[PDB]
Formats: C-alpha cells, sequence, structure tokens
C-alpha cells in the first residue's frame, strides 16, 4: 500500500483525540479517588484534586460506608466468564491478524532484502573496496579512485 | 560485540521460546484470577500490545 | 551514606592554561580532581552537581610558584559511612581474616570476629567462602551489614563491618 | 436491561402535584424503582393507614430538626430488617436515603441514595465507579495504540521508525551589510 | 492608493527613489535594473510597513530570509528619522553587499592557478 | 570568633544522630542562607546522578529492566567523564543493583510520603534505603528510630513502601 | 457534625490514587509529547507506552486485590457539598456509567463469542466453559511438554631479544 500525507494527519488527529480522551478519565478516575481519599486524609487528596476542582469544593466533600459483605452468584459468574472467552476470542484474533499482516510485510522486504544481497555477491569482487557512509541513514560506497594506486 | 551479539541473541530466544506460550497460555478462565470486565479488559489488551 | 553538600576547594591552574578558556580548564581539572576523588572530611565524592553554573571568583596568582590558586564552590553528591549505621552491598573477596562488602564506593572489611559462630570458612570452595547451617555467603552475594567503626585520612576511608545482629547477613 | 445503580430519577408529576420538601422525600423516594415494596416502611406505612444510641450525631441533628422522622424512628424500632432512613440533608434541596437493616439495636448499613433537586441517584461503588473510569481509559488508550501501530514502518537498514508520507548564507549577508 | 499617496507627498523623496508605482494598494519605489520595494500603511500617523521586494539585476529571484528581513525593515522604518533615506542605504548597500560576494564566489570557483 | 582548641568531641555515631559538626541538620549554602542538610536515600542519589550525568551529555553535545539500565548507564559514563571513574562506576553498578525505586514519580512520592512524617533526614533516607519488613526490624536496624516513630505508623508506612517497591 | 467518615477505605483508595496519579502522570506525558508536530523517537515512545500499560495492569491489579471492601462501599455526596451549583459536576465524578463505545465492542465481543445465555441453560454454560478449560489446560500442557523437548602467546622475549642485539648475550632459556 501507499501513505498519504493527509490519512497521516487523520490519524494523527484521531490518536491525540484518544489519547486526550484516555488521559481525561484517568484523571477524573484519579480526581474522584482524591476527593474521597481527602475525607479521610486530607493531605494527599488535595495533592492529587485538579486546581479546579479544589476552587469549586472542599475536601472531605464526600463520603463513603460499608455495605455488606456479598458473595457474586453464580449467573454473574458465568456471565463474566462468558465475557471473558468471547473477549479473549477477540484478542486471539487481532493478534491473528496483526502477525499476518507483519508476516506478509517481512515476507516481500525479507525478498527484497535476498535480491539486494544476491545482486551483491554477483556484483561486488573481492578486489573492490567497501566502506560504510552516512547521509544518518546506513550507505554502502564503494571506492573506485587511484590515489591508493 | 560479539559478546553483545551472544547475549542478545540468547535473550531473544528464551524470549521468543516463552512469549507465544504465554500469549496463549493466559487465555485461561478462574473463578490467573480475573474477578471483573476491567481485569478481562486490560488482559485482553496485554495480550495484543505485550505479546 | 549518600548526601548533598556545598563543597569548596582550591585548585591550582599552571600557567600554560592561562587561555581565553581557562574556566572550562578549570571545570574540567574540577571534575578529573573531584569526581571519584576521596576525602575523609567530606566522605567519597562522586559527581558534582550543576555544572553549568560552577561559582569560579578571582583566582590568586601564587607569588613564588607562579600558578593562579582558585576558589571553586561547587554542588556535588557525596558518600560518607558513619559508625552505626546499616547499608547494603555485596561481597566482592573472601579470606581468613573476613570478608570485604561494597557498598557504593568503599570496600567494609567484615573480621571473623564479628560473625555468629556457626558461620566458617571453607577455603575448599571454588572461591573460597563462608558456610553456615542455613546460609552461605560468597562472592557477588547481597548482603546486609552494620558499620560500626569508621577511619577517615586525609585521602581514604575504611569501614569495618559487622553481621551479628539480628536481621542482619544475607538478603 | 438498564440496571438500577446506573439511572437518575424524578417523577415530575408527583413534583407538580405534591412538591417534594424534607416532610416528603421518604414517600417521594418511595415511588422510585430503588424503593423496596417489601419493607418495614412501606409496611408500617400500611399499618397507619390501617438520650439514644445506635444513631450517628448526623442523624441526631435530622430527627431533633424534624419530628416526623422521630416518629418513623420510634415506630421502626419495634421492627426488624430491611428500612430507608433518610441520613443528611442540606435545605432546600439535597438528601441523603440509606438501606439499613437493624436487629435487637445492632444496625448495619446497606446501599445508600442521594436526592439532589429532586432528582434520585443510587450511590455507586467506588469499584465500579474507578472501573467505568478505567474501561474507557483502557480503550482510548487500545485506539491510540492500534492507529499509532498503523503508522510505524519496519527497515532491516536502519531500525524500526515511522512511516514517511508520499539560504543558508543570508545571515553572513546581515552581518556584512550591517 | 489614495492612503499611501497622501503620505509620499509629506516625506521628502532620494532622488535615485523618484520611480514610484502607484497601484494596487501600496506603492512600488524601484530603482531600474536593480530593484523594486514595495510598501504600504495603514493610516496617516502610522509608518509604512514592508510588502515586498522584487530584485532586478541579473544573477534571479534568489530566496531570501523573508521574516528577518521584514522584521528589521519594519524596525528601520518605525525608529529611522528619514525612513526613505535610511531604507535606501540599507538597501543600496545590501544589494552591492549581495554583488560583490557574488564577484567574490566567481573568483573562488575560477580556481588557470592561483600562482 | 574564639581561638579555643575544643579537641574534646563525641564519637560521630548514626545511632546518636552524630553525624559530625559539618554533617548538622542545618548547612550554610553558597548562598549565604541555611538549609535543610539533604540527605538521599539510594534509588533518590541514582537518578539525581543520572539526571547530572545527561544534563552533562546535554551541555557536551550542545558546546526499565537492570540489563540495559547497566549498559545505558556505562555509555553514558564513558561518553560524560574521563579519568578516575572506577569509584563512580562501582557507585552506578551499586545504585542500579540496591534501587528500590525506579522512576521519577514513584521516587517522590516517596520523599512526600516520608516528608508527610516531619522525621530527620538520615532516618527517612534510610528508611527509603533499606529494604525492611516490619517496625521491630526497622527499629533494630535503625537504632535511631527508637522513641521518635509509634509502631502502628511505622508498620503501615513501610507497608506501603513494600507496595511501592517494584521490578 | 463529624458526619463520622468511616466506612471511607484508607489504604486501598491511597493505593489506587498513587497508582491511577502514575497512570493519569504517564499519559499526560504522551498528550504532550504526541500532540507536537514532529513525532519522538519511536523507541523512546514506546518505552514510555509499555510503562504507561504497565501502570494501567498494576492499578487493575491493586483493584483486583482490593476488589472487596470496593464493591461494598457505595459513596454520596455530603451536604457541604455544592449539589444545586454543580450537579453535573458530582454526577460526573460519581457516574458508574462507561461509554456506549466500550459497551457496543463488549456486546460485539459477547455475540461473536459463539455463545450466549439467550437460548442455553446455566447448566450447559457451565459445562461448555469447563469442556473449554479442558482444551486450555490441554494446550499449556502441550506448550509444556514441547518447551521442554528443546533444550532453552609470546614465541620470546622482546627484552631478551635486545640484549641480544646490544650486547651479545643469548636469551636465556
Amino acid at each position: 500500500t501507499v501513505m498519504t500525507q493527509e490519512q497521516f494527519v487523520k490519524r494523527r488527529r484521531d490518536m491525540l483525540e484518544h489519547i486526550n480522551l484516555a488521559m481525561n478519565e484517568s484523571s477524573l478516575a484519579l480526581e474522584f479517588v482524591s476527593l474521597l481519599l481527602s475525607s479521610v486524609k486530607e493531605s494527599t487528596g488535595m495533592s492529587s484534586m485538579s486546581p479546579f476542582l479544589r476552587k469549586v469544593v472542599k475536601p472531605s466533600s464526600l463520603n463513603s460506608d460499608k455495605i455488606p459483605y456479598v458473595a457474586p452468584t453464580k449467573k454473574e459468574y458465568i456471565e463474566l466468564d462468558i465475557l471473558n472467552k468471547g473477549w479473549k476470542l477477540q484478542s486471539l484474533n487481532e493478534s491473528k491478524d496483526l502477525l499476518r499482516a507483519s508476516f506478509n510485510k517481512l515476507s516481500s522486504i525479507l525478498q527484497n532484502e535476498h535480491d539486494y544481497w544476491n545482486k551483491i555477491m554477483q556484483s561486488i569482487s573481492n578486489k573492490d573496496v567497501i566502506f560504510k557512509i552516512r547521509d544518518g541513514q546506513k550507505l554502502l560506497a564503494i571506492k573506485y579512485g587511484y590515489e591508493d594506486s | 560485540s560479539n559478546q553483545a551479539l551472544y547475549e542478545k541473541l540468547e535473550q531473544t530466544r528464551t524470549i521468543l521460546s516463552v512469549k507465544l506460550a504465554e500469549l496463549i497460555n493466559m487465555t485461561t478462565i478462574a473463578d490467573a484470577q480475573e474477578n471483573s470486565e476491567l481485569a478481562v479488559a486490560t488482559t485482553s489488551v496485554m495480550m495484543v500490545n505485550n505479546q | 551514606m549518600f548526601f548533598i553538600k556545598d563543597l569548596s576547594l582550591n585548585i591550582t591552574l599552571h600557567p600554560s592554561f592561562f587561555g581565553p578558556r581557562m574556566k572550562q580548564y578549570l571545570k574540567t581539572k574540577l571534575l578529573e580532581e573531584v569526581e571519584g576523588s576521596c576525602t575523609g572530611k567530606f566522605g567519597y565524592i562522586l559527581c558534582v552537581l550543576d555544572y553549568d553554573n560552577i561559582d569560579i571568583q578571582r583566582g590568586r596568582i601564587l607569588p613564588t610558584d607562579g600558578s593562579a590558586e582558585f576558589n571553586v564552590k561547587y554542588r556535588a553528591v557525596v558518600f560518607k559511612p558513619f559508625k552505626g549505621e546499616v547499608v547494603d552491598g555485596t561481597v566482592v573477596s573472601c579470606s581468613q581474616h573476613g570478608f570485604e562488602v561494597q557498598v557504593g564506593p568503599m570496600k567494609v572489611f567484615v573480621t571473623k570476629h564479628l560473625m555468629p559462630q556457626d558461620l566458617t570458612f571453607n577455603a575448599g570452595s571454588n572461591p573460597p567462602s563462608y558456610q553456615s547451617s542455613e546460609d552461605v555467603i560468597t562472592i557477588k552475594s547481597r548482603i546486609r551489614v552494620k558499620i560500626e567503626g569508621c577511619i577517615s585520612q586525609v585521602s581514604s576511608i575504611h569501614a569495618i563491618g559487622s553481621i551479628k545482629e539480628d536481621y542482619l547477613g544475607a538478603i | 436491561v438498564t440496571p438500577l445503580d446506573e439511572l437518575q430519577w424524578k417523577s415530575p408529576e408527583w413534583i407538580q402535584v405534591f412538591g417534594l420538601r424534607t416532610e416528603n422525600v421518604l414517600d417521594y423516594f418511595a415511588e422510585s424503582p430503588f424503593f423496596d415494596k417489601t419493607s418495614n416502611n412501606q409496611v408500617i406505612k400500611m399499618q397507619r393507614q390501617f438520650e439514644f444510641a445506635y444513631v450517628d450525631p448526623a442523624r441526631r441533628q435530622i430527627l431533633f430538626k424534624y419530628p416526623m422522622y422521630m416518629q418513623l424512628e420510634e415506630e421502626l424500632m419495634k421492627l426488624d430488617g430491611t428500612e430507608y432512613v433518610l441520613s443528611s440533608v442540606r435545605e432546600p434541596d439535597f438528601w441523603v436515603i440509606r438501606k439499613q437493616r437493624r436487629t435487637n439495636p445492632e444496625i448495619i448499613p446497606l446501599q445508600d441514595y442521594y436526592i439532589i433537586g429532586a432528582n434520585i441517584y443510587q450511590s455507586p461503588t467506588i469499584f465500579k465507579i474507578v472501573q467505568s473510569r478505567l474501561m474507557s481509559t483502557s480503550y482510548h488508550l487500545n485506539s491510540t495504540l492500534e492507529s499509532l501501530y498503523d503508522l510505524i514502518e519496519f527497515q532491516p537498514s536502519q531500525g524500526v521508525h515511522y512511516k514517511v508520507p508520499t539560504t543558508e548564507m543570508l545571515d553572513k549577508l546581515m552581518v556584512t551589510s550591517i | 492608493n489614495l492612503t499611501v499617496s497622501i503620505k509620499i507627498a509629506l516625506m521628502n523623496i532620494p532622488k535615485p527613489l523618484n520611480s514610484y508605482h502607484i497601484k494596487n494598494g501600496r506603492i512600488y519605489f524601484t530603482v531600474p535594473n536593480e530593484f523594486e520595494i514595495q510598501l504600504s500603511t495603514v493610516n496617516r500617523q502610522s509608518p509604512l510597513f514592508f510588502v515586498d521586494l522584487k530584485l532586478l539585476f541579473n544573477t534571479n529571484n534568489l530566496p531570501l530570509n523573508k521574516p528577518r528581513l521584514e522584521k528589521l525593515i519594519n524596525e528601520i522604518l518605525l525608529k529611522s528619522n528619514d525612513p526613505l533615506l535610511s531604507l535606501y542605504n540599507f538597501l543600496h548597500k545590501y544589494v552591492l553587499t549581495l554583488q560583490l560576494y557574488m564577484v567574490h564566489r566567481e573568483f573562488l570557483k575560477l580556481a588557470f592557478s592561483k600562482s | 570568633r574564639r581561638r579555643r582548641l575544643k579537641k574534646v568531641e563525641e564519637e560521630e555515631n548514626a545511632a546518636t544522630l552524630q553525624l559530625g559538626q559539618e554533617f548538622q541538620l542545618k548547612q550554610i549554602n553558597h548562598q549565604g542562607e541555611e538549609e535543610e542538610l539533604i540527605a538521599l536515600n539510594l534509588s533518590e542519589a541514582r537518578l539525581v546522578i543520572k539526571e547530572a550525568l545527561v544534563e552533562r551529555r546535554r551541555a557536551f553535545k550542545r558546546s526499565e529492566t537492570r540489563e540495559k539500565e547497566l549498559e545505558s548507564i556505562d555509555v553514558l559514563l564513558e561518553q560524560t567523564t574521563g579519568g578516575n571513574n572506577k569509584d563512580l562506576k562501582n557507585t552506578m553498578q551499586y545504585l542500579t543493583n540496591f534501587s528500590r525505586f525506579r522512576d521519577q514519580e514513584t521516587v517522590g512520592a516517596v520523599i512526600q510520603l516520608l516528608k508527610s512524617t516531619g522525621l530527620h533526614p538520615f532516618e527517612v533516607a534510610q528508611l527509603g534505603s533499606l529494604a525492611c519488613d516490619t517496625a521491630d526490624e526497622a527499629k533494630t536496624l535503625i537504632p535511631s528510630l527508637n522513641n521518635k516513630i509509634s509502631d502502628d505508623e511505622l508498620e503501615r508506612i513501610l507497608k506501603e513502601l513494600s507496595n511501592l517497591e517494584t521490578l | 457534625v463529624s458526619f463520622d467518615f468511616n466506612g471511607v477505605p484508607g489504604q486501598a483508595l491511597d493505593a489506587v490514587r498513587m497508582r491511577l496519579a502514575q497512570l493519569t502522570h504517564s499519559l499526560r506525558r504522551i498528550r504532550d509529547e504526541m500532540s507536537k508536530a514532529e513525532l519522538p523517537q519511536w523507541y523512546t515512545l514506546q518505552s514510555q507506552l509499555n510503562v504507561t500499560l504497565s501502570q494501567l495492569v498494576s492499578v487493575t491489579s491493586t483493584l483486583q486485590h482490593f476488589q472487596e471492601t470496593l464493591d461494598s462501599t457505595v459513596v454520596y455526596p455530603l451536604p457541604k457539598f455544592p449539589t444545586t451549583s454543580h450537579e453535573s459536576l458530582v454526577t460526573t465524578l460519581l457516574r458508574k456509567k462507561n461509554i456506549p463505545e466500550v459497551d457496543e465492542w463488549m456486546k460485539y465481543v459477547r455475540e461473536t463469542s459463539g455463545v450466549t445465555t439467550a437460548l442455553l441453560k446455566d447448566e450447559e454454560i457451565e459445562k461448555l466453559l469447563q469442556q473449554d478449560r479442558e482444551i486450555t489446560n490441554w494446550a499449556r500442557t502441550t506448550f509444556r511438554n514441547e518447551y521442554g523437548k528443546h533444550d532453552f602467546s609470546k614465541p620470546f622475549n622482546v627484552d631478551d631479544v635486545l640484549k641480544f642485539t646490544f650486547t651479545g648475550e643469548k636469551p636465556i632459556i
């Protein structure tokens, strides 16, 4: 396939907005936990609160209590289990497709590399001299000058 | 240089030997332990992104 | 233990380094005369902090030697042991007199009088080691030791260790 | 199906007809799906149609301020089992009502329900809150990872890197002319 | 156009800069076969601002440090007592510095021998 | 300034908090003002030294697992500094072996957790350095902690230090 | 009054706050390093992504270790919370609903599991999961036995020769 600038920049923008959403959700969870921790600690929750949350609400604004210890039922055991089975199957399918695509692309690249090395060994004699050179990419440079002869 | 090639080859060989087996081994169910849809989600995404 | 302290050193510059980059020569001689240098007053000085802004004032020419004396003030991380302090380390040598444990840049030698009596020397092992009923102490072994004695010369520091206290020894 | 811990409930027909104040939060809450029909509150409501320990000072203030809730507590001490009691009030509009089991008095609490502007919410578990937030975080992170790996090209001649999409003398002029 | 023409009437003009072309939202101060620099003003009481410049001597259209030269030309227009004489002196010295470096480049690329 | 000989003084001992007259709690800095004595734990010292070395590498240019960490800091060491680095190499190896915490956020969590105690810098650096487990073991490892921290507070703070221990 | 803050878990909430702050700070690193027009070096970016993923695993494992006393504590606002003025804020901070994207994708994987509750009995589901875990056990012992099948100078003295060269005496052997 061939990749273009506009497709590149829309992928850039959508992964930027996805990482923004991930950061937002993680920070919302962190600030909920810190606002609940300030009910009993009052110091370390204030460190993890937002300045905006400190402006809006005061610490010790939430309270929680112990509802009784309950054992989850077998219906939601098997529901969580069948969810786990299906989602592990979906991850297995994604891994299969990723491995297949990587194998195809790497096979194309290695056929190109094998052709390149076969061309090198059918092209270059041991009398010729080769050295590595940068631009930062590695390139082979052959020296044909008479200055050493 | 060749000692570094030894160490890198050996480490990569061991982790290739263990890694796919771990990838499929963590696809198990037990009442290791996943009592939450969050645990299921995290283990499933760490399969693809870690193994 | 590791500390951060304000340090001052009188450094001598030969007149051959009286160039436009005399400050750079001063900083380089500060590096290869302070980094890794041992002093008994301020401990093993490891690395110089804040290399971008090192306080170098005017340097006095010595009236007879002709060299310049700069009183350079700097920030550095040091390592000074103290009596009665518990540190971790690894064994690098063993003998019948005792064994040395490597903490930081310093070797603390633990004498043969300062192990529990069940632990005995075994020189037949290769490398020679110390063996007891429950654990073995050899080269490249993690071990926690208390320093109960420190001697500090002008340029050398040597410490004495012991593991006879409970909840010490190998980790 | 929508689980009960995840919905906001109000009855604006009840708000237009009766109106919500502190004196009618419990029978306003009785119309909610949060309310259990087999509760001691409802059965003593049917019966009536037909200092003290065991409570925190937050509920002491509510009882000593509102007399009908002391009447409710005095009638609930005669029975044992599930009940709803009003724990914290901010006038004019904030309430907290807790599920509560009582034995003869030994009291253990259960799930709570907070009332903000006659809009009733069931108190979720903090596990459920942070777990939903981390589900969202994991989904967005996985999408970020997949979309970033779509931008990865591998070459053997270099390291693995990003796919490539498909005048020097003017300062010398400036310094010479000025 | 009326604003740049109502502004240039109150200012003295350099003798080689008497060729000015008055169209298209700006003024074209030109020196023939040397350069043509175009400037605009916003109002009566504000000093003129750089718009563009075209090089008229044969090499052309060599690329230049456009934002840097715009910044310094606007700066000297703002601070100079006589903006037109200052601009003419600076630009004449700049194009002749360009010409000296160009003949230097030809002389160094000519290296016949250096003996 | 008085010119007494003052040759009599107590021996520097860690249990009595006597670290010498120039490792006192207050230190006059190069700017002239007094400052709290900066005592580092092992992971904190490793991160400060690594930060100094990468800053020096940046200045020279302008002018995680154990195996990759050791070679990375070895290349950093040989790139940054010149001669007489046996001692500094041993410090780097010792800190990367016995570094309890990996990154800056975890170690700064350790400093703020130990500054919530309001305790001695030497004592909190010893707590952050030694991989202790129980309160009584902490008291017998550091005799300086006797009659300073309650047992429940000690066991809980070492409990979240054990939680913060990683890899 | 005191409101009796007690049913509030201290150590579990503190631990999840510390891991969650680590995860949030790593996500902030990824945001302000990756939003720029030029991407960072891919080795550094992959290392940051791996640290972020490992911290997500760590906070999930800490929350799993505190699975109880986290389902067993329900949270309500207090009166000193401004509820009339910031009802949206308190409901956003106390929401347990996760996004329609993740719910539609969990429904998708539930449908593509190939088996559902809607047309099978609970005993049939339990025996299907039992034979499923038996198949996984067979696969992992196959991995175990397959992995166990394979294994996983001086010819002379320069000083002596030069001392001969300058004096004439033979090198000592």
